[PDB]
């Protein structure tokens, strides 16, 4: 019987083969329409049945006349059973139209069964480009900031103008304008919190909870909208020009630093009265303009940024990187008394050295520590006046060398211990006069100065709002040029003492269209940062999800160190100074490749033609780059050399258009598991269920995301038999590793806090040699069933939303997981109930993975800025031309389908479909 | 000289520079030990001394205007490689023109080979030692800016290379290698295509395309001009020999 | 120039000239614009 499914399918194919070339067969099958439809419901070898039906339709109008208003619905239902199969659509367009004439009715039934149903066929629309703005500083006390609304142009273009405003954090919100999420950018993340438009209220998951404003209005060039956030507790509450928007957000993870955000669209401007305050309501707050503590000056940023607006063109850019309250030991390990005497010697030497510095200002010893002039106890021998009037040295400098045993150093004995006529007290220190420190020991001095400043910082909360409160990890290297280098002067006596001192990555790619397998081709990579910038030709098929380097398909050259990589390093070259453009040349027909530093010839000689190579950038997480291809004007230092000569022409000579490209996106959108994953086996089978297993020894975690959202009775089930976080998933989600649980509530207040109830939940769920089963009921609110037995359910949300059922398993190597009052495997499909279980082609298994290449977008934003006011502005909106997968909604420009073309095929058949649906003039 | 790696002490080196104005070559061979010490001087002001060193190259060039101790001079050309200026390149163009007149004289020795050329073969090895110093001359960024006379000077360097295509003597030159380049020159051949009108050739894919028609001339350099800017057909005549040199590249 | 303007240049043309053609058929155009086409193609 294992040969039997092949056999049956083979028979359909036979029959089909009898049908494709004749009318009469179909004529005989006109009675079999009900039969054929009876058989299409089968879910194992349906394709042959499909070809059958297809051909039958091709060759039998009468059968089109005959088919019942429900067998057709059985076919649409088939399509829903099978997910995205283009063939079925060819079947449909075949249904639509006869030899020339058409049955308009069945077609209109197709539409009512499709077009209202929305969800089965893919569907599309468009937005306008969205652009978030942030102040430069991330927050990790209470804070407060002001956002005046200078301008709004609500209805320009078809879209209502975007201008959401709210808090956010760097992992669950990475706004790439080119689509993602159901039709937008701000307000979409579980990690982001937001505000705007009519009735004020908020957006999380891009859910429009409509908490009514005290009164009211939208966003127009008037309101001084303003925000605050209490430390620890996320009690965000927006305020409309001095009027708070009731009770709002509560209880959220503080996973990474919070920062303010202002998204916008269209021709809009907004001003920050910060450095100029207006409205500062009490919540324990401190103002944000005062938040300019580290090296960076306060400023607006557009967040993430994968295309900075550079001179000669948009630079490729990002992510750079990003944690402070914690004193970390300066007086831990004991100082042995043989060295402690030389601790007090070098301290008295540097205290007398303290006397050889401040006296240059005219200060003099004697006696009260007056703030005026010429009066300190410190200008003398350190022993003379206890340990508070000489806290500048041995009270603390002796403790500072206790830190030298505590901050990660193992010191030993090695050498013999060791004119202004200034007012007050006059010793000139020696041997501090010939100092020669080992250079890493100054970094060790940075650990010492920081670790010590940290303890003061811990009482700094009891204070004006000092810029010093932050650790030297983030400060000017000027105050650090003082407090750290002054600690080195105590260490300068140690040279006279002579004592010993022993001690997300990014990627980019060209259009597959442009994969030339022939012709001569130079290409640019204009430089910016000189780090791990690495770039080179690569065949399209390689995962951008894989990091570049060790891959067969991607010959490349580094932006630093200068060895070239392929299948790991293959050294031959040298690095470059920043702003030194890195060009490269490729023979075609001939296999050779030659990287050049601005025309400096040296690469991947002797290889093979294949898919057709494309240029590929790959930034490190801190690094920043740039690229331009084609334009004969792009022949500076580099193409002007061998490029003009050898005939190696750049891409855009061929075309009017700028090259299309794809940035990698650290967000792991789910994808269906390919056969040959490094390995995650899966097996569909009849009590219907499926089996699993890691098989090969292999690394962490399985975010097992089943594709299908729950609609708004039915149990759903997943046994496990080998610590694992069961809890049904939220569709928009993402992040990687551990996650127990690093994922949410909202008061529906009336300002009073009495609240019209308060809700928000499951934005998923988490859990911790008895097997593990899960039979959770639904339809409504969530009802968990941990370990088969009931154990309550903290979750409850039914605003008519669709959402995932899934689990984040950690593998037990062999046989990772099992999988499966009335069974769910039916209601998920349109033909609810039909109670018996029916596993099937669309029973998807798309695990979330990682990095994927979304499109660069040729044009998007035209923002302009300002300071001593920060009146940021931008001009004309342009559309996010787009479609979306109706399930797990996510806007995507249609052109994105050009390269994951299977969906292009599906779409194209949708269009054929409609085209058949017109019935030649049906209105 | 490897050991190289008081303002008045530098004045003694100015007097050592004066010793060079006088320049018998055996006494001068030991100066290459002194010239290598000048590399330590390069660590700026010493670039003016390197301009003086450019006149030193023009002095060794006078030898080139007309045996194994010349190999020791090629070891001094090795000291040149540590030194590896554009008006001195015009003097190098006079050195290459001296090499042109002399390599064309080596070609006259090859006419004797028709019925002997063995004494030319020692010159062929000595001409190879000249070519060592051309690697030091290869700087080529300045030639990119020329794309004219620098290229026409390289055209003079190029005409000589046609005689390398002409045979058994070159095997004796291989024996010099047994006892022991030109594609970078081809940069200059492309200067014939010209500035922004060279970009227009890519629209055609401007003179390089007519030069590509000239590759067919060499399949058969008076004949390149016969088809007909006759100076551009003379640039095709450089290409005519270069394509028959490309037939020599079939050996490679 | 091989831009391609869409679907390898030529495939881009089809649908548009189709639109033009039919739209021309329906009585929209010219006047003018069809004259623009005829000047576009002869030229004369």
């Amino acid at each position: 019987a294992e040969s039997w499914k092949e056999i049956v399918n083979l028979l359909y194919e036979l029959l089909a083969s009898l049908i494709r070339g004749n009318r009469a067969n179909c004529a005989l099958f006109s009675t079999n329409l009900d039969w054929v439809v009876s058989k299409l419901d089968r879910l194992e070898a349906s394709s042959g049945i499909l070809e059958v039906l297809y051909c039958v339709l091709i060759e039998s109008p009468e059968v089109l006349n005959i088919i019942q208003e429900n067998h057709i619905k059985s076919i649409i239902s088939l399509l829903d059973k099978h997910g995205r199969n283009h063939k079925v659509l060819d079947v449909l367009c075949s249904l639509c139209v006869c030899n020339g004439v058409a049955v308009r009715s069945n077609q209109d039934l197709i539409t009512e069964n499709l077009l209202p149903g929305r969800e089965l066929l893919l569907q599309t629309n468009l937005i306008n480009y969205v652009t978030s703005i942030r102040p430069n500083i991330f927050v990790g006390g209470k804070w407060y900031f002001e956002v005046m609304v200078d301008e709004v142009v609500p209805f320009l273009t078809a879209q209502a103008t975007h201008l959401r405003v709210g808090w956010a954090l760097t992992e669950g919100y990475s706004p790439y304008p080119g689509g993602g999420e159901g039709w937008g950018g701000n307000g979409v993340g579980d990690d982001l919190y937001s505000y705007g438009f009519d009735g004020l209220h908020l957006w999380t998951g891009h859910v429009a909870r409509p908490v009514t404003s005290p009164g009211q209005h939208l966003l127009a060039p008037e309101d001084v909208v303003s925000c605050c956030l209490d430390l620890s507790v996320p009690s965000i509450s927006f305020r409309i020009n001095g009027c708070p928007v009731q009770g709002v957000f509560e209880a959220f993870n503080l996973d990474g630093l919070f920062f303010p955000v202002v998204s916008f669209s269209a021709g809009v401007k907004v001003r920050f009265l910060l450095g100029e305050f207006k409205f500062l309501p009490p919540p324990g707050y401190a103002p944000c303009h005062e938040a300019v503590l580290p090296r960076e000056r306060l400023r607006l940023e557009p967040i993430k940024e994968y295309r900075r607006e550079g001179p000669r063109g948009p630079h490729l850019v990002g992510p750079s990187r990003c944690f402070v309250p914690c004193p970390v030991d300066t007086v831990q390990i004991v100082l042995p008394p043989h060295l402690e005497r030389i601790r007090e010697k070098l301290a008295e030497n540097i205290h007398e050295l303290w006397a050889l510095t401040r006296i240059e200002q005219g200060w003099t010893y004697g006696p009260v520590r007056d703030d005026n002039k010429r009066l300190h106890p410190c200008l003398v021998n350190f022993h003379s006046l206890p340990e508070p009037e000489r806290n500048y040295n041995l009270q603390m400098s002796g403790e500072t060398l206790k830190t030298l045993l505590a901050l990660g150093c193992h010191v030993g004995m090695a050498d013999e211990k060791a004119y202004m006529m200034s007012n007050g007290y006059k010793p000139a220190p020696l041997d501090l006069s010939h100092v020669r420190l080992t250079p890493a020991q100054t970094t060790l001095v940075d650990r010492l100065a920081e670790n010590g400043h940290n303890v003061w910082a811990r009482d700094r909360v009891a204070q004006r709002r000092n810029p010093r409160l932050v650790p030297y990890r983030l400060l000017d290297e000027a105050t650090k040029r003082s407090n750290r280098d002054s600690l080195c002067q105590a260490v300068r006596t140690l040279l006279g003492y002579g004592y010993n001192i022993e001690p997300r990555v990014r990627i980019f790619r060209a259009e597959k269209s442009y994969t030339v397998q022939s012709g001569r081709w130079y290409f640019e990579f204009e430089a910016v940062t000189t780090g791990e910038m690495r770039v080179g030709w690569a065949r399209p098929e390689l995962r951008p999800d894989v990091e570049l380097g060790a891959d067969e398909l991607a010959y490349v050259f580094n932006g630093h160190r200068g060895q070239r990589w392929h299948l790991g390093s293959e050294p031959f070259g040298r690095p470059w100074q920043s702003g030194d453009v890195v060009g490269c040349m490729i023979d075609l027909t001939e296999n050779t490749i030659i990287f050049t530093l601005n025309g400096e010839v040296l690469a991947f000689r002797e290889i093979e033609i294949g898919d057709g190579f494309l240029p590929v950038c790959s930034l490190g997480p801190g690094q920043v780059g740039h690229l331009n291809l084609g334009q004969d004007v792009s022949s500076l230092r580099f193409f002007a050399i061998c490029g003009l000569q050898e005939g190696f022409e750049p891409f855009a000579i061929n075309m009017q258009r700028p090259v299309t490209t794809w940035f990698s996106k650290s967000l792991p959108q789910f994808e269906p598991v390919p056969p040959e994953h490094p390995h995650y086996e899966v097996a569909r089978m009849d009590l219907a269920h499926r089996t699993w297993g890691s098989q090969n020894s292999l690394v962490e975690m399985l975010f097992l995301r089943l594709s299908l959202p729950v609609q708004f009775t039915y149990y759903y089930s997943v046994r496990v038999f080998a610590c694992v976080w069961v809890g049904w998933v939220t569709p928009d989600y993402h992040q990687h590793d551990m996650n127990f649980d690093l994922s949410v509530t909202v008061t529906m207040g009336d300002e009073q806090g009495n609240v019209h109830s308060s809700l928000k939940c499951s934005n998923y769920m988490v859990w911790g040699s008895h097997t593990d089963l899960v039979i959770g009921c639904l339809v409504g609110l969530m009802t968990f069933t941990a370990n088969g037995k009931e154990s309550n359910t903290f979750f409850q949300v039914e605003p008519n939303t669709k959402l995932f059922p899934a689990v984040f398993v950690l593998p037990t190597h062999q046989n990772v997981i099992q999988f499966e009052a009335a069974m769910f495997l039916s209601e998920r499909k349109n033909p609810a109930p039909q109670c018996p279980p029916r596993l099937e082609v669309q029973m998807l298994m798309p695990v979330s993975w990682s990095r994927m290449p979304n499109h660069f977008l040729q044009v998007e934003t035209r923002r302009a800025g300002e300071r001593l006011g920060w009146a940021v502005q931008c001009q004309d909106p342009l559309t996010m031309m787009a479609l979306h997968i109706p399930e797990e909604n996510r806007c995507m420009d249609i052109l994105e389908l050009s390269e994951r073309l299977d969906l292009q095929r599906f779409h194209s058949h949708t269009l054929r479909l409609y085209r058949a649906v017109c019935a030649l003039g049906n209105n | 000289y490897n050991a190289c790696s008081t303002l008045p002490m530098l004045c003694s080196y100015l007097p050592r520079w004066w010793e060079r104005g006088p320049e018998p070559a055996l006494p001068a061979g030991a100066p290459p030990p002194c010239t290598a010490v000048t590399s330590d001087h390069l660590n700026g002001n010493i670039l003016r001394i390197i301009v003086n060193n450019l006149g030193i190259d023009e002095a060794t060039w006078m030898k080139r205007l007309a045996v194994s101790r010349a190999r020791p001079e090629l070891l001094h050309s090795h000291f040149i490689p540590t030194i590896g200026k554009r008006a001195g390149k015009v003097v190098a163009e006079e050195e290459q023109l001296r090499l042109e007149a002399k390599a064309e004289a080596e070609e006259g020795e090859l006419l004797v080979r028709d019925e002997c050329r063995d004494l030319y073969a020692l010159y062929p090895l000595l001409i190879r030692y000249v070519d060592n110093n051309r690697a030091h001359w290869l700087p080529n960024a300045n030639a990119e800016e020329l794309f004219m006379v620098g290229e026409i000077f390289i055209y003079w360097s190029k005409s000589h290379n046609f005689k390398r295509e002409e045979n058994f003597v070159v095997q004796n030159e291989i024996n010099n290698m047994s006892f022991l380049m030109a594609k970078a020159g081809d940069a200059q051949s492309g200067g014939s295509d010209q500035t922004k009108k060279k970009r227009r050739g890519d629209r055609y894919s401007t003179l390089k395309k007519m030069l590509p028609i000239g590759l067919n001339m060499c399949a058969p350099k008076t004949r390149y001009a016969l088809k007909d800017v006759r100076e551009f057909l003379q640039n095709n005549l450089h290409l005519q020999g270069k394509v028959e040199g490309s037939p020599s590249l079939r050996w490679q | 120039a091989r831009d391609p303007v869409g679907g390898s240049v030529e495939f881009q043309f089809v649908p548009v000239l189709k639109l033009v053609s039919t739209l021309l058929v329906m009585g929209i155009f010219g006047d003018e614009d069809v004259k623009q086409i005829l000047k576009m193609i002869e030229p004369e």
